């Protein structure tokens, strides 16, 4: 998660994805 | 071998002079450069020498920053000098040597399955906040607060902040890189891509250090950038829309599932001093401006025992100097001085 | 139906005066005497009249203490007057007080009945004003000796708290012994249980600590069935005291050996959702060692109260907070450096 | 009456602990 993080930040999906990974 | 160089005093002035040192051994190697330990011939005193590759037509941030500083809780720059690969320039920072770190002390207790005595938690954190109060007052942000960067003299319990290789003098409007700070100690605004952040990122990292000292392990051990936020979310829950704007105004997420904060009192082992948890909750906030300033942190109820006339280390020794505040150090809130300096210290 | 009496102002020309009042109705009875509500004819304002059987040629302590006090967080004595029964030497002292409709007790019980915890904002607001009134009375060496939710009067609109019932109160003089069996049991400091006669006003701080804990728990923290059982309840939380702590509580008490019990963790005494600063403050109040407890002024300056110092704070009813920062120099006497915390930027 | 006696005899804590372990 450096390109992944960059993508998540640029796409507006960071929190959505972090919450998913929480389970 | 004995090595003799012409070097400039750290503070200074500023007139170059001959300095001789010996017993040169490597104590660290990294992408930043190399660090040596050495012994000064005239003095006997041990020093660390941080050798860095330097762009000969560029100034060094760390040097400029180091030259400004003089404080009992910051590693002292004694001298600096250049070498000479042929055309190659290295800058050498000669620092007072300090044998221990908060990392290696906390690790020792952690492996023995036990917690660091509360008194040390008060001592180390308080000295840390003082060093932050000092550097922040020049507008310098350290940007790499972590236990490995907190040097300790194991006899006196003096803490000295070190490693200014990531440090920067922050100017509002002028953007700063977001991928900064060691991952476990990285403030959430950074993970969100903030480029307009402030020195309060250091306070967040200071909170992580505190929490870590209490748990015997890092509070947010992310396996990656994204996982670092997962880890934060487990404790703080998801940030509000308003907290998101405060961290990074240029970031928008219209839809996401809201998660409530986990209670602080369940984050830590049941016998954790309630005052330590209370302080922690005012450092580990999403909203950067809601975090305590370092001076405010120094004045917290949690450090009351440090202000008690009768306080002693477990080894019987007196505590190091805690109350020798300067106008520079108090500049964010000068009135706080009459609380930070107890009557018995004037 | 107008009742008229010659009464003396509480403060303080000392010159007697005709005072008329109407609508006299009983609001409480007890072993102390009677409390009435009434309406002043001269201004329509509501008053409470505390009628106590009093014996000259002896001073009334409550009276003398009350004539000294002028503070926004203390029930004001407007007038006092003597009256006689009819049975020869049967004399009554009547304290005319500002009427205040509610109590911290009644408000907490209302929330507890509706199965709600009292909103944390009200906890901060009530406690802060309590400590402020404590700092005030302690600055004269006056110790209340009966701090409890029933003795904290409340205006339910403004959230002004007023301390009342100075019937147990006493001006403490170091060296002169004081009675041990004092305070309401649940709020009684452990040094009192240990029989101390040389105690200080820090016994009110312990009681304040018990009020705090109670507001967080929705019930009394130390509900002892008796004097001995009170210490039992305390030991269940604090554990047994150390030899040093015992000496601090009552130097005239010694117990060589006793089974040790360890303290129960503060974070487990309260429910998980309890604000950590609230627990922290509580842990600095409920200490065995009386000198180790926070002073009232220090308590006011505790971070638990930071929200009250925020310029944007509102009551849940939409109103502004009452006056919280109009500190006099008499209030700040014991510790001026605390003004930095206590009086926020926007209030200077 | 009872509290007074345990205070004077120096048996308060002993008695209180015993009552807790009932
Ligand atoms: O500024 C610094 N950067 C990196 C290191 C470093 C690098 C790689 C390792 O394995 C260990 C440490 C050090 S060690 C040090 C120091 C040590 C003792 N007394 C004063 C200063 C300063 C710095
Ligand atoms: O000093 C006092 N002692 C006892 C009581 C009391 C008596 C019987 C009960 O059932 C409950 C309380 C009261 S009520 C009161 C008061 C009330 C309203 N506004 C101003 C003062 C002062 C006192």
């Amino acid at each position: 998660p450096h390109r992944l993080l960059q993508q998540l930040v640029l796409s507006g999906n960071l929190i959505k994805e972090a919450v998913r990974r929480l389970h | 071998k004995v090595t003799t160089v012409v070097a400039t005093p750290g503070q200074g002035p500023d007139r170059p002079q001959e300095v001789s040192y010996t017993d040169t051994k490597v104590i660290g190697n990294g992408s930043f450069g190399v660090v040596y330990q050495a012994k000064l011939c005239d003095s006997g005193e041990l020093v660390a020498i941080k050798k860095v590759l330097q762009d000969k037509r560029f100034k060094n941030r760390e040097l400029q920053i180091m030259r400004k500083l003089d404080h009992c809780n910051i590693v002292r720059l004694r001298y600096f000098f250049y070498s000479s690969k042929k055309d190659e320039v290295y800058l050498n920072l000669v620092l007072d040597y300090v044998p221990e770190t908060v990392y290696r002390v906390a690790r020792h207790y952690s492996r023995a399955k036990q917690t660091l005595p509360v008194i040390y938690v008060k001592l180390y954190m308080y000295q840390l906040f003082r060093s932050l109060a000092y550097i922040h007052s020049f507008g310098i942000c350290h940007r790499d607060i972590k236990p490995q960067n907190l040097l300790l003299d194991p006899d006196t319990a003096v803490l000295k902040l070190c490693d200014f290789g990531s440090a920067k003098q922050l100017v509002r409007g002028e953007p700063n890189v977001s991928y900064i700070c060691s991952r476990y100690y990285r403030a959430p605004e950074l993970i969100f891509g903030a480029t307009d952040y402030t020195s309060s990122i250091d306070v967040w990292s200071a909170g992580c250090v505190l929490a870590e000292l209490l748990l015997g392990q890092p509070i947010f051990p992310g396996d990656s950038g994204v996982d670092q936020l997962v880890e934060i979310i487990k404790v703080l829950g998801t940030p509000t829309r308003e907290q998101i704007r405060e961290m990074n105004p240029n970031y928008t997420e219209f839809k996401f599932p809201q998660i409530k904060a986990h209670p602080w009192t369940k984050v830590f082992r049941p016998r954790t001093p309630p005052e330590a948890i209370a302080l922690c909750s005012r450092l580990l906030e999403y909203t950067p401006t809601a975090r305590l300033t370092p001076l405010e942190a120094c004045a917290h109820s949690f450090f009351d025992e440090l202000r008690d006339p009768n306080v002693k280390l477990p080894n019987g020794r007196d505590t190091p100097a805690l109350f020798n505040f300067t106008t520079q150090e108090l500049s964010s809130n000068p009135p706080l001085a009459t609380i930070l300096i107890p009557p018995h210290a004037r």
